[PDB]
């Protein structure tokens, strides 16, 4: 899981 | 001014004519901006996105890390193109972003930049048609900690008909699975797969919300004030009908 | 953190058979302390119309005429402390003057945000899980649309399930005619009285779009610029489920 | 017609  | 798309009092827009219309994707991957990492999974959005919006019979153009001035001169001129046999337009950006914010490869713009050039005076023939725009992008660094529930002519505005799906609320940060892609772009195809062709556009949306709010949450173990952390998309609609698509 | 679930995880309809509908708190503001800000002539209709439909559909109504941005702003913390557990939802509509980014109260002015930043689920658990809904009859700019003629057990994300509905978009005028009341508030109020019951919100909404769009156009012949324009509302939607008032 |  990652941000933008 | 404008050819007249259906008629005046129409509950329903008319997606009747001749193509559903073009469906433009700008997937970012990669920056030429040294703080800004790899997007890795927005391919995956990008392949589910243009899959399911060709089944629903847009002409689908997916633009690969386009810099600013790229993305500019595209939409002007999708906006300059003749749209009198399309029943609308769909733009969908899928790049890292900060309140008021989209980054391009190069640099950054104002997100409004993507659909100034079609309000009906500027792009007169998807006048009286919906204009449909899709981001997948933070809009700021807050983080949603989440709560557990338990136990013969007429007028209309230039400004009219436009739907501007953001995957999150103003100020948010907005997830993405490297290997799934985006929950927001995952919760948006599964349910165009679902139902796009018989559903309205707000029921549907109001559904990917849902589907976003209850079925995903962050895990990131190594990062405890990002871990665990929830996501609910941001709907913003000047449509004056409904919008289901049917079947060409 | 945790509150009590009113609906089912996978529910398509939010919950509207609680005891009570719930409250409805309507800032109506007609005269301004601030010498640049006119009268608002018209206003008191909005607010008897809006009033009186909401009656009918089960809100206990409160009207808040003319307060200064810092009685507004207690009454809101009021609202959000109160135990809304036996309530469907909550509505917050304000009609005053604005622009972009900002609302007026009698003596100053203030950012829209606050209206609704004390009831995320976190600040209100009471009503979490529930819509909260906010309409907004003010300028949001000063920026025209001269229009176009068409011829020939379970967890939430703390910020969902709210509806903020403008009359207008970002960056532009909200039209209000002195006599008959802002185009928004009458076509909102006309449509809830004709199908707030069995329409969910979006849809009855998209309505409220279309009457707004097509019904009004501004009569001003003493301003050439200002003349035969046109408005559409922004529809904001947080929501999860379906809001069909129903009862 | 007045604008708010």
């Amino acid at each position: 899981d990652e941000v933008d | 001014v404008a050819r007249m798309p259906v008629d005046r009092n129409a509950p329903y827009y008319n997606m009747n004519h001749k193509h559903r219309g073009m469906a433009i994707i700008f997937n970012h991957e990669h920056f030429d901006i040294h703080s800004l990492k790899s997007r890795t999974g927005t391919n995956v959005d990008s392949d589910n996105l243009s899959k399911v919006l060709k089944t629903l019979g847009f002409k689908v153009t997916v633009f690969p890390n386009l810099k600013s001035e790229e993305i500019n001169k595209f939409i002007q001129q999708t906006a300059e193109m003749d749209h009198s046999d399309a029943d609308c337009l769909l733009v969908a950006v899928l790049t890292h972003g900060e309140l008021g914010m989209l980054y391009a490869k190069d640099t950054h713009y104002k997100p409004d930049n993507l659909w100034y050039y079609f309000t009906a005076d500027k792009c007169p023939t998807l006048a009286g048609k919906p204009k449909l725009f899709f981001i997948q992008a933070c809009q700021g660094d807050r983080l949603d900690g989440g709560i557990t529930l338990s136990r013969t002519s007429y007028r209309i505005p230039v400004h009219a008909d436009f739907l501007i799906a953001f995957s999150t609320v103003p100020g948010y940060f907005s997830w993405r699975n490297t290997t799934r892609g985006s929950w927001f772009m995952q919760a948006l195809c599964e349910e165009l797969r679902y139902a796009g062709t018989e559903r309205d556009i707000l029921t549907l949306l109001t559904f990917v919300c849902q589907k976003v709010a209850l079925d995903f949450e962050s895990n990131a173990p190594d990062s405890a004030m990002m871990h665990q952390q929830k996501q609910v998309p941001c709907i913003t609609s000047m449509l004056t009908r409904l919008l289901v698509f049917g079947k060409k």
